[PDB]
């Protein structure tokens, strides 16, 4: 049993990929969660930013089964996210100042720690910094939103392109 | 004409 894209747990209007690891946005913002979440310790997930045309955009990250597929991620109290546009870090609708921005080619890394809690985000293999920390409780999925036409590719391991070296961690994969 | 855009949902 693989971790894959949520057939159940998706917006209608994305289109994914029959390998279900593969994302593409349509028009306002919209999200998908993975198969499997986790609710104790470190895991890890990347996510390659495949093609990002003009105007597109993606807000990347985790998000709790309660977060709304009808919104980007970090839109309400249940997810967090990374945009693509100026690397902002979005939570209930608030976006701050987090990294610079990220886009077509780059190689996305997700970290969380469920014990303080942490998610962490990286950039083709660099420790952006702590995004958020004392987490709302409860299970976390890998979670995907994009606004228009950009396509996107989930990878929760064993096989990382860019392993972290700096924290401990369990590929997403180890829950399938 | 008003067309949804990227910050649609965002607050600040």
């Amino acid at each position: 049993s693989r971790v894959l894209l949520a057939l159940h747990d998706r917006a209608p209007q994305l289109k994914i990929s029959d390998d279900r690891l593969t994302v593409v946005g349509e028009k306002g913002y919209s999200m998908v969660r993975a198969s499997h979440g986790v609710r104790k310790g470190a895991w890890y997930f990347e996510i390659t930013v495949d093609e990002m045309p003009p105007d597109t955009a993606a807000r990347l990250g985790w998000s709790q089964p309660l977060g709304n597929l009808q919104a980007p991620l970090g839109y309400d109290k249940f997810s967090y996210s990374w945009r693509s546009k100026k690397g902002t870090k979005f939570h209930q609708s608030i976006g701050k100042h987090y990294s610079s921005g990220y886009g077509q080619g780059d190689v996305l890394g997700f970290y969380i720690n469920l014990p303080g809690s942490e998610i962490i985000f990286y950039k083709n293999g660099v420790n952006q910094g702590v995004a958020y920390k004392d987490i709302f409780e409860g299970v976390y999925f890998p979670a995907i939103s994009l606004y228009k036409s950009c396509t996107v590719s989930i990878n929760f391991g064993p096989c990382f392109k860019y392993p972290p070296k700096d924290l401990t961690y369990r590929p997403m994969s180890d829950m399938g | 004409e008003y067309e949804e855009r990227e910050s649609e949902f965002d607050i600040e």
